[PDB]
RNA sequence: ACGGCUUUUCCGGAGUGUAAAAAGCUCCGGGAAUAAGGGCUGGGCAAGGCCGGUGGCAGCCGCCGCGGUAAUACCGGCGGCCCGAGUGGUGGCCACUAUUAUUGGGCCUAAAGCGGCCGUAGCCGGGCCCGUAAGUCCCUGGCGAAAUCCCACGGCUCAACCGUGGG
RNA sequence: CCCGGGUAGUCCUGGCUGUAAAGGAUGCGGGCUAGGUGUCGGGCGAGCUUCGAGCUCGCCCGGUGCCGUAGGGAAGCCGUUAA
RNA sequence: UGGAGGUGAUUUAAAUGCCA
């Protein structure tokens, strides 16, 4: 290597070219201009959504742990997509019956992906039948629509 | 504090760049003279560069 | 492009947990009996802006920058935070504590208008003190220089007669 | 500052040297700190400084950065020893820095506190940022730099009052020498507290590696060591 | 190739001091280099120099004082409106005035410690400090 | 625990405000009466070596990480610290990130030199004298709306908010 | 993997293929900044010399090697043939 | 003192390993 590429007075045009090109080899630049987070995002890039449930299943954790966390499958309304919702709160699974409208948020981990031991999920519960779940975690409120 | 130029940075006689608080400079009364004082700064001393008594005419180590 | 917003008037702290910083502001948070932490930072900000003005006018030069600098001393001594003549550089030798004094709460206290700090506050916020012939209800006013001395009780207040026996508690301490 | 003269009569009588500099301080010729350094002596016995800088032992000119344990293996299990990074110096103009080792946290701390008594060196100061045109030693005079390990750093003057602004294991060792307001530009990796310490302290050494001609002395108020007790 | 009668010279001299030398030799000798010597000497930085020519572009003989910490050169060769100086004294210097910053204006070459008084601007060249 | 005192707030009531009103605002008459959540409580990071349940089970976890019958790291309770009419949760953007670098990065072993060689264009180019005034620099006319920023001063009780000046 | 045999290829003439650890794992030009030590070319200077276009010893300019200061790098390490 | 390069040699049958 030597001093630097267009390190002259007039050649600024070449310099803007150099920067305009080598800027692309990034990764946050691309994933924005071409709007790739869009049109691959089961919510179309928004902070919440509503859905209906289909089943009640259970998943296993990462390699050095132990347990079976509970899981539900929501069928969306905005798109007809079918996405995977985990629910916190010990034994909350005592309530979500087949065909209850629920809400869905993120889980806010690395990159927005998953987190912690459950690696395969990306979505968690907040409200059921218009009721904030944290309540039913400690009871403290009763439940409408059965 | 009662600064009367209290204590003065001695300066090399070969190099000319005054002397830092740990450089292994060294002092000795000028030979052949017995009167003048001579220091030699560190790098000034490694690659042996000559000197000369300010009052004698005898020069170089 | 986009309509103008109304800025907040202060600066929260970068990190709120620097242990020895909490346990530095701690004492002043009581030594004057303020209420919420913000009730202080406002004034720190007021200080940092004075200083951010002090430097910049010192590293420029020009017809207006000079007057804009020399129209300052008039203020920052007219308020009273300064000596009579402190040439520009002294403006950097100011503290949180000088500004902290000129609050009406302290001044009405360092003039013996009541027993303690947590009570001069109420004596104001119920409306008994008065500035240059004017009520105020602001435990955070900055009394100027021209008015520290023209201050008494209210011409309609239950205290303004040396017979409100609570007023007659107030002298006993003075000595 | 009484006790830190009582220590002189406590110490000067209770010790006989084993080196030479010991004598030339013990018998009354050299009795002022700032005239032992700029001549290339050797410091091997850690009392000569105490006898002239008797506030180095005050538990406030002393600061303890970190304890960190290190391990090695042998065919009989693990063998483990500690390293603490300790620096000292009076809050006027003089600072020293040492590492030390040992098998227990005490012996380690004491050993290091002693090692960091010898290397101790002195500074210059000033005020020459573009704002503090004052002449009072509240900042490092002129922007200089020092290198170590895989970390460079270059210090910049700044106005009287802007609080210390450098990483959290730099604020101490800057506070000791009392350098109050100074701005920081970092490179490399600031997560080996050691090379951080050594690079900062090296810069403060280098402070006396630039020639300032006669006139400029009365431009930033350069001092040496103590100034106006 | 011989792209620069100057950066050659300044880098060569700021090495010649770094080993501790005493005499030097500038190899190609413009008139502007003799100019820059003039301005660089008047403030007490180098010894007594003279122009020896031997038939081609001459040489230069100068002696030193081992006395200048670092000198370089500014190649992109900016011009400066006469009022943006700090912006270029926060880039090359150890202080607000420690040292100089040469200038090539419309009345010749002259340090900015006088260019700011007469209030002019223009292309820089290099920096001694 | 007792003794004094208060009336911003809260209930009644009048004046005044108003296009009509409502608020506010000066007076009276009442009375400590009418006024507290939220998050945390293993290191990052202020904070419990405190008590009571749970058995690689339920669960926590922004990362590293706990749970094997003796858990400061779950569930509680009891204590405890940070903000304070707000404190929390998921999404975008900038700083931190010299991980997009003219200031100001690198490319022998870690990403990274084209298998080597001619030359097109474009980018950088020796010394000396005489002119040109485009590039440059300075002084100077005409110009780049008001709003928005900053400086004091003045009016609403001071603060916002409005105005005369000055950039 | 060891052994006994054996087709295409290797070989000659006119072609297309354009692939390597194609490795100094180091693009290419210019100026400068210690000293030591061999060796190929040329040349200059002294000596010898079976007088041969030979054999020693200095010094100047070019390629190819090793040891190591100032400085530089995370360190292996480079050091006028720079990293 | 330590290497820094080159030519030769350099050997029957020998597979795999829960749990904290
Ligand atoms: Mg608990
Ligand atoms: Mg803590
Ligand atoms: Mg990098
Ligand atoms: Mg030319
Ligand atoms: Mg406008
Ligand atoms: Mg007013
Ligand atoms: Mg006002
Ligand atoms: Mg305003
Ligand atoms: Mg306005
Ligand atoms: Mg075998
Ligand atoms: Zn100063």
């Amino acid at each position: 290597p030597g001093k630097k590429a267009p390190n002259g007075e007039f050649a600024g045009r070449k310099l803007k070219l150099k920067r305009k090109k080598f800027r692309w080899s990034d990764i946050r630049y691309k994933r924005r201009v071409l709007r790739l987070k869009e049109k691959s995002d089961p919510l179309e890039g928004a902070p919440q959504a509503r859905g209906i449930v289909l089943e009640k299943i259970a998943v296993e954790a990462k390699q050095p742990n132990s347990g079976m966390r509970k899981a539900v499958r929501v069928q969306l309304i905005k798109n007809g997509k079918v996405v995977t919702a985990f629910c916190p709160g010990d034994g909350a699974i005592k309530f979500i019956d087949e065909h209850d409208e629920v809400i869905i948020e993120g889980i806010g981990g690395p990159k927005g992906g998953s987190m912690g031991d459950i690696p395969g999920i990306r979505y968690k519960v907040v409200k059921v039948n218009r009721v904030s779940l944290k309540e039913l975690v400690k009871g403290r409120k009763e439940k409408p629509r059965r | 504090e009662n600064v009367e130029l209290k204590f003065e940075i001695p300066v090399c006689t070969s190099c000319g760049r005054e002397i830092t608080p740990r450089e292994h400079a060294t002092h000795f009364v000028c030979p052949n003279c017995g009167e003048a004082i001579i220091w030699r700064c560190e790098t000034c001393r490694l690659l042996a560069k000559p000197y000369k008594c300010p009052k004698c005419g005898w020069e170089g180590p | 492009g986009d309509p103008k917003r109304q800025r907040k008037k202060y600066e929260t702290p970068p990190h709120p947990w620097i242990k020895e910083r909490l346990d530095r502001e701690r004492v002043l948070m009581d030594k004057y009996e303020l209420k919420n932490k913000k009730e202080l930072w406002k004034h720190e900000t007021q200080l940092k802006n004075f200083r951010r003005r002090a430097r910049r006018l010192l590293a420029a030069r020009g017809k207006q920058a000079e007057i804009e600098r020399e129209q300052l001393l008039a203020r920052l001594k007219r308020l009273g935070l300064l000596p009579e003549d402190a040439v520009l550089d002294d403006v950097l030798s100011l503290t949180i504590e000088d500004i902290l004094e000129r609050r009406l709460q302290t001044i009405v206290y360092k003039k013996g208008l009541a027993r303690t700090m947590r009570q001069a506050r109420q004596l104001i916020v119920h409306g008994h003190i008065e500035v240059n012939g004017q009520i105020i209800r602001s435990p955070s006013y900055l009394v100027l220089k021209e008015e520290e001395d023209t201050i008494t009780y209210a011409r309609t207040s239950p205290f303004a007669n040396p017979q409100h026996p609570e007023r007659m508690m107030i002298e006993k301490a003075k000595q | 500052s009484q006790e830190w003269k009582e220590y002189a009569k406590r110490v000067l009588d209770e010790w006989q040297p084993k080196t030479k500099l010991g004598m030339l301080v013990k018998e009354g010729q050299i009795t002022d700190i700032h005239e032992i350094f700029r001549k290339g002596y050797q410091i091997k016995e850690p009392e000569i400084i105490d006898v002239l800088l008797p506030e180095v032992n005050a538990r406030e000119n002393q600061e303890i950065l970190d304890i960190a344990l290190t391990v090695r293996m042998t065919d009989s299990g693990r063998r483990v020893r500690f390293r603490v990074l300790a620096a000292v110096g009076n809050r006027d103009g003089y600072v020293g820095l040492g590492i030390g080792h040992g098998r227990e946290v005490g012996i380690a701390i004491r050993k290091a506190i002693n090692y960091a008594k010898l290397n101790i060196i002195e500074i210059k100061r000033g005020c020459g940022s573009w704002e503090c045109r004052c002449r009072r030693p509240h900042s490092v005079p002129f922007t200089v730099e020092g290198k170590e390990g895989s970390v460079r750093v270059k210090l910049i003057p700044g106005p009287r009052g802007l609080g210390l602004v450098i990483g959290d294991v730099g604020k101490k060792i800057l506070r000791l020498a009392g350098i109050q307001d100074v701005w920081s530009q970092t490179l490399g990796e600031t997560r080996t507290t050691v090379n951080f310490a050594k690079a900062v302290f090296n810069a403060l050494y280098n402070t006396n590696k630039v020639v300032v001609t006669p006139e400029m002395i009365e431009r930033y108020g350069i001092v040496v060591g103590r100034a106006m007790p | 190739t011989l792209l620069d009668p100057l950066a050659n010279a300044l880098s060569h001299i700021t090495n010649s001091e770094r080993v501790g030398k005493r005499e030097v030799y500038i190899k190609p000798a413009s008139k502007l280099i003799g100019e820059v010597l003039r301005v660089m000497q008047k403030y007490g930085y180098i010894g007594e120099f003279e122009f020896i020519d031997d038939g081609r572009a001459g040489v230069y003989r100068v002696q030193l004082l081992g006395k200048i910490n670092k000198a370089g050169a500014i190649k992109p060769r900016f011009p400066v409106k006469a009022r943006d100086y700090e912006r270029w004294e926060k880039r090359f210097l150890p202080a607000f005035e420690f040292g100089i910053l040469i200038v090539s204006t419309s009345q010749g070459v002259m340090s900015h410690k006088e260019a700011r008084e007469k209030g002019i601007g223009g292309r820089l060249i290099a920096y001694v400090y």
